[PDB]
């Protein structure tokens, strides 16, 4: 990256096997809630 | 507390088609816990530093920084 | 796009762009003008929208009732920012006259997002369809239901 | 020959996964709204907003202060944002540390 | 106040302080006072309410305009469930000692549901404000601070 | 136009795209029109202000009701008063071709501003809304299309 | 997750409020809670102590620590040492929430895939939480040392 | 250009600005006769190509002298065929209005192939220029601009 | 830095302990610190009413808010705001610290330079200041409201 | 900043819209545009041969380029090279907005303590940047090499 | 890990210490490892031509470089280059260590699944890591040259 | 598939053929493979239970409905038994090679069973099918494949 540049997401191919990890890493979506005060029940209502 | 810097670091590396102006030439606040491994990292990179100042703290605090 | 499509099928076939994909070309710029006109006025009024749509559907039922999926006021923030993201998106896909790009911004990992989290999938077809039918009662027949094609794609993804 | 329709342009990382859409650069100089749009851009990315018109996570009063100034380093900022109980709350005490 | 104390010390690598240590012994010695601060507002529900809703509609009567959002008996019935929920979440709150549970049931994500609602936020925030001065009347004097200064909380926050 | 495509090459490495200097061409080439526009829109500053004003008090009468922020001879001169910097924005925008002089002189902290004003974003946005009728009514018609486009993101961009 | 908020997220998915069951479960809370701070002080004091009383009573002299054992290299040995920490520290915090549901959400989640690709055996880990148990039992008392032991035994069972 | 308005409002939180909804309507009106200029250009694949690759043979001779690269009649038939493609992604980015069918088809890599290849980019350049120059004296006048600025595109991206 | 830190700070230079002076000290800092207290609430009530009424007594319907001054542009109005509005709350952090230096330390460091580089009048800043300084005094109280004055004070003589 | 938004930023700070003298400034303005459009088209075509033709004609076989000089070492020329590329993409952008103020905020901000810092010649770079002018006023034309050449002079005395 | 390191660990899971056999193991890679060293100059020399000897030999003139194939883009035939070098080099690698577990651990992780999802064909890739193979065994020499040839078909059937 | 085998010969009266003593090699050679798969879905069963659960009742939610068979804890924990029932005939499958000892015990009479239990047999389906994703997110290509082939005999038998 740069100092003045914002991190940006890339995928490099010099680490091995590092593209599917990071396509894996950036398709799971934070897949859970963040505080989970109070939980949902079952589909909702 | 906090340290006002001021530095360049060239580049040593091949040469890079962006601007760059902020990266050869910068100021910038850095507290005093990061300081250290910051200055450490222009150590690394053959950057002279120019100019170090304290912003926020001052000398001989014993207790609350 | 549709004309990087176009584009990118005669490049498979390693040929130019004569007549047939030209004449593709002509009908999507045809189209094209009506689809600025509706982008505007989808546009205008995208909160109206989705207030509509959560209005006509999601309101008043068990899943914004206590015990329910919408019942708290992060969750049914995060419901008017997807329905937010459906119409901007469905948007998007209108004006490419392309549906990939969207199937590739959002239907990649929103099924298992859905999954784990525990959002009901059924109740979000119901919303999908009630913007649908509120942007094709505001922007008109043709373009509403060039609307409608990427919003039931949306919603037939999802399912 | 195109028997089995040979490759497309996007079939292999695709002309999305080569290049980033835009890169965000702070200068001493720039636009105003420019200048909002890169501050927006590092919550975007810092903190998966997952493209929010407007961000709702919270936004610190002396680092936008601080960032518009340009007195202290946008990678400061990344740290300081990082750091702050916003990202511990979303990102720390929900995973384990694997 | 042991949530919060756990993850403030989960932050760190570092076990509970002395001094966190004594908040939360503190926190146990006002339990019982807060649990009879609790009892009398869960058993004056009905009067805090329709108290509280009839000086909001006194100091604010463009909800209750047929322009405004209340306008109707079943739009200003949901007006006072919406204050019932407020105040369900202020006694959760004074329970707790935490603003956590007011937070992350009915604060993180207010602004943008009463956006896409079309009701204004500041009618609500005054409505709370008559539930603050309803519960100060019944109540003890500097229990009344307590509870007072939960509702401060939901009130600063919703604007 | 020109500020947005240098930026945008900015971002990158590379110069101005052929694509985009026939994007400044047809602006150049469109630029007398908008000048005409630009025109109209000046000439007509007092009665398309007024109008839309009374049609907004015509819709909203809680502004000027007495509960109301723009209640007394001062403050609907200056709710006139916003509406005319509005439309003064609109047609600097109409000549630019960028909507980044309407952005950051009127659009990008107007919320905070309004919220802390006391006064409604909703009613500002059915204000413009009604000077984008006026005006659309004034033109002529795909020149009014043209004017009520840059409105239209003005309206989009309040609420 | 606390035992309060435990209690306030029950009524909240009843839609009711908070009345005598679940105040009489809070007076029952703060009744043990002042105990459970003695307890995390008397932990927090010598939990370096706790976990090499614990190693020495179980791990060492064996055949994991010998050469062809999974705590043979002393990288192998300083991580054994910090997971048995984590163990300590997290189950003094799922003690004084009074709920073990932070405690799972925190290190059950991912710690058997963890220790299943890594090739960490789950018996030995059970005998050194064992060890921990009987250790905190001995040095903090009864009632505050089976209340350590209940999510100690937690964990250990969801290792297991 | 729809595609590039896209992502690039998709960067920002917002929608598709009024004036790029201009660049498409402008874009919509001009595209019919970049139908008509790939329609010639098709139709003029073989002489154009010819006579721009005997122009680089008379301008650099040392490709088909027998130390350069294209010596032998394989070899410079793929010589002839490397300019066919690049003519190819020509008419591609006249019909688009994008380059970015022109890129990330033939300009994104091409320094270090050409590099791998043994062949000079100088020459290829030159090569492109001189289809420049033969393309601009086929066509119409101020359409050979619009052809020759794509070109020019092409050439000063392959150097 | 509190009053107690200060304290603590300045026998710890002399290199004694906490005897009777350095406890009268302590002691009065606990007795005001109960009605520091109950200012600290009543202020964060209402900080939006305060900065409300503050710009309006001030800045308002003047050449600085006309078109050709500082805040005529909404960025800059908003700007204003959360400047009016930051000072109100370091005002309140540092009368409940009962120490102005945490409050020089955090704003007084740069805001000189800053005002100095963008161009923002001072004097206007300093009528401003006054005007929050005038309605939290009416609002609160006349002991705390002169505590809270003097920490605003403090900023406003640090900007000039 | 355009001419376009320096026009409307002068009649922003009069508070006035845009009249007949704005708009005859506007017009002027489209009128040159057309030639500044053509103009990018023509430097964008050969960047590289005019940096080039530029140190070929000025900075070659000299001292600088020699062992004991500035431009000796082979990472000193890349980076000569790319500063050349880079006043002239700045000069094709001041061209394009009409406006050298874009410029000067780009590059002019800090070149000066750069190069001073750095030990770079100052008037071999001005010789330089005159070469470029003189290459770009040959190849491109008379009134559209002048508006280069305006730009490039004022990259030239900013330096200096 | 190297040969050496592949000794030690054997040496360590068994217990014992480094006697007769395993310096015997070591002596003959000390004796091959001077002409490994000449083998990994004459290698390093020309990588580029061996990469373009190996495309020229199988990958082009066919119908993956032709359009409707996989190496047909630009930016495809860069990353087939790029491919093709790193396999050149990893191989160096491993022939310098004396062991495949290095070139293992770095590439045949994921490679495998990168080319299943990009719809890369892998039989084109094994044709050209066997010219790769035929290049350097007849640039290097005999023994050297099946010493690189060994690791190259250990990549090749690990990317089968 | 010794079994097999051997019943085969055995209702002839020949020998066992040395083409099953070929077929009976091989699966003696592969029973390593097979061991070492049933044990990597017999340590991680409670993962493979509890994702196979989420995608039921994401997928199905009429058993969580009050008039399907699995409503309440105790009818949810005896679902999640029978998950946990198949996925253990699963690993016997997969250990001895042929489907006998899973059909034995799981397919031969489950019908009438699931019939006269009031459940229906298309969930259960389902409920395999999820089990088949989970075990294919935990294994490896070459052994996903080897147990999606009993999973998908489960599957097909259900149904
Ligand atoms: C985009 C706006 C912009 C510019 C122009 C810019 C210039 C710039 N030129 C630099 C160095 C340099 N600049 C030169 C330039 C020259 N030497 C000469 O003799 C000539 C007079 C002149 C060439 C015509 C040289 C030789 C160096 C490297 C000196 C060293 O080895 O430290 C550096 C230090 C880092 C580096 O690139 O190595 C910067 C940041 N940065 C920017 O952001
Ligand atoms: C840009 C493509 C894209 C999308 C669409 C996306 C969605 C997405 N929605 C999420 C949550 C959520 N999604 C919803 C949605 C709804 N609730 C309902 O009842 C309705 C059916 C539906 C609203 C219409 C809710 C309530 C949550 C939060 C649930 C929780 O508290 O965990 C999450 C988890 C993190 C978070 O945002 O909190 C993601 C990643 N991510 C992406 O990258
Ligand atoms: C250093 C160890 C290592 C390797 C080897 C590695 C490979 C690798 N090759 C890739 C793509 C690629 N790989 C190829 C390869 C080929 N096409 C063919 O027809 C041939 C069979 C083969 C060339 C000989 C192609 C064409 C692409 C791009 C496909 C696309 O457009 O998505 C990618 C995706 C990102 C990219 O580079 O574009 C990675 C990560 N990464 C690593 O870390
Ligand atoms: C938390 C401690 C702290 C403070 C106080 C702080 C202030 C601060 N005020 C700023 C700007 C500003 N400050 C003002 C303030 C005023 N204009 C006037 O006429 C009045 C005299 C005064 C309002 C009462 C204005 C108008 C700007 C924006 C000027 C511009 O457009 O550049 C900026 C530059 C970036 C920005 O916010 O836009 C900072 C960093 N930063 C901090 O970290
Ligand atoms: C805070 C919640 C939490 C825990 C518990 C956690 C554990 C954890 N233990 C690990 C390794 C390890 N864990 C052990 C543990 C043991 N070996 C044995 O024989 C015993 C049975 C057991 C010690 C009692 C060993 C030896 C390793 C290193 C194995 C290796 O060399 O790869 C690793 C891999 C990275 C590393 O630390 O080296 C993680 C992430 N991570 C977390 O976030
Ligand atoms: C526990 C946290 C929580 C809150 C706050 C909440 C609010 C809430 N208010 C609603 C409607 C409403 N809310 C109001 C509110 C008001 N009238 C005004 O003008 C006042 C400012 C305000 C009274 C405070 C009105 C008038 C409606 C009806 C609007 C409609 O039906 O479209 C609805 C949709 C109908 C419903 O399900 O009841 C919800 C979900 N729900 C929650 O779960
Ligand atoms: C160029 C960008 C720009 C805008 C938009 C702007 C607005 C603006 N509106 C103001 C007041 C006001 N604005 C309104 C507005 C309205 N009445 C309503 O109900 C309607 C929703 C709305 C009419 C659109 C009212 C009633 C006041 C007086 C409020 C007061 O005096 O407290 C004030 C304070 C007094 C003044 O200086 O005029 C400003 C600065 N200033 C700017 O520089
Ligand atoms: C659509 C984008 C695209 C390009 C540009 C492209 C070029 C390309 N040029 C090639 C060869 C070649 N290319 C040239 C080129 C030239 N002779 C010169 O000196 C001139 C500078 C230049 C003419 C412009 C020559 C001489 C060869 C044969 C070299 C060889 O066979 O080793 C090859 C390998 C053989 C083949 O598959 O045809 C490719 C793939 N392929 C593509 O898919
Ligand atoms: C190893 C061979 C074997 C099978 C197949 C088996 C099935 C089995 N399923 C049962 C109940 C049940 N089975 C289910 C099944 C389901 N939940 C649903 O909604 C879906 C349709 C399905 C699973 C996802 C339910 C809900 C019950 C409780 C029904 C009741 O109590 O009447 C029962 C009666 C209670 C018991 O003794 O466990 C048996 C015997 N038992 C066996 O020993």
């Amino acid at each position: 990256f740069g100092e003045d540049v914002v991190p940006y997401p890339r995928f490099p191919s010099l680490p091995a096997g590092n593209y599917l990890g990071s396509v894996q890493a950036a398709a799971d979506l934070v897949k859970q809630s963040w505080s989970s005060l109070s939980p949902s029940t079952l589909t909702g209502r | 507390r906090l340290f006002k810097i001021t530095a360049l670091v060239p580049s040593l590396s091949r040469t890079r088609t962006q601007r760059e102006l902020q990266n050869t030439y910068f100021t910038k606040l850095v507290p005093y816990e990061n300081w250290f491994r910051e200055q450490q990292r222009i150590q690394k990179a053959g950057g002279k530093i120019i100019k170090v100042e304290l912003a926020t703290g001052k000398q001989g605090t014993n207790a609350g920084l | 796009d549709a004309i990087t499509a176009v584009i990118n099928s005669a490049d498979v076939q390693g040929k130019y762009l004569d007549t047939a994909a030209l004449e593709k070309l002509k009908a999507y710029f045809s189209t094209g003008e009506l689809r600025v006109r509706a982008a505007t006025t989808i546009s205008a009024n995208a909160a109206a929208i989705v207030k509509e749509a959560v209005a006509k559907s999601l309101l008043y039922s068990d899943i914004t009732r206590p015990g329910g999926n919408m019942y708290t006021t992060r969750r049914y923030a995060a419901c008017i920012r997807d329905l937010d993201y459906y119409l901007r998106y469905a948007t998007y896909a209108m004006l490419a006259g392309d549906p990939s790009i969207l199937d590739e911004r959002v239907l990649n990992g929103l099924k298992e997002t859905y999954n784990s989290l525990g959002v009901p999938v059924g109740a979000t077809v119901q919303a999908i369809q009630a913007i649908k039918e509120v942007t094709a009662s505001l922007v008109g027949a043709d373009a509403g239901k060039e609307m409608g094609i990427y919003l039931d794609y949306i919603s037939s993804g999802l399912s | 020959y195109n028997d089995g329709r040979g490759q497309s342009v996007e079939v292999g990382v695709g002309t999305t996964r080569r290049k980033p859409a835009r890169i965000y650069r702070l200068t001493n100089g720039i636009g105003q709204a420019e200048k909002q749009l890169v501050i927006n851009a590092i919550y975007r990315q810092v903190l998966d907003v997952f493209s929010g018109q407007v961000p709702d996570y919270y936004r610190r009063t002396e680092l936008d202060s601080k960032l518009r100034n340009g007195e202290i380093s946008v990678r400061e900022f990344v740290r300081e944002i990082a750091s702050s109980e916003i990202y511990r709350k979303r990102f720390y005490t929900p995973y384990p540390n694997t | 106040i042991v949530t919060k104390s756990i993850v403030n010390a989960d932050a760190e690598a570092r076990y509970l302080s002395p001094g966190e240590l004594d908040r939360i012994k503190s926190f146990v010695a006002g339990g019982q006072q807060r649990l009879r601060i609790a009892q009398a507002l869960t058993d004056n529900r009905e009067r805090l309410v329709k108290q509280a809703g009839d000086q909001l509609f006194q100091k604010r009567p463009d909800v209750v305009s047929p322009g405004g959002n209340a306008y109707g008996q079943e739009m200003t019935a949901t007006c006072l469930r919406d204050l019932d929920y407020y105040l369900r979440l202020v006694t959760y709150g004074i329970v707790a000692g935490d603003v956590t549970p007011i937070e992350e049931i009915g604060v993180i994500g207010v602004r943008e549901m009463y956006k896409s609602l079309g009701t204004p936020i500041e009618a609500v925030g005054e409505g709370v404000r008559a539930l603050k001065n309803a519960a100060s009347t019944l109540l003890s004097a500097e229990d009344a601070a307590e509870a007072g200064s939960y509702f401060d909380y939901v009130v600063g926050a919703l604007q």
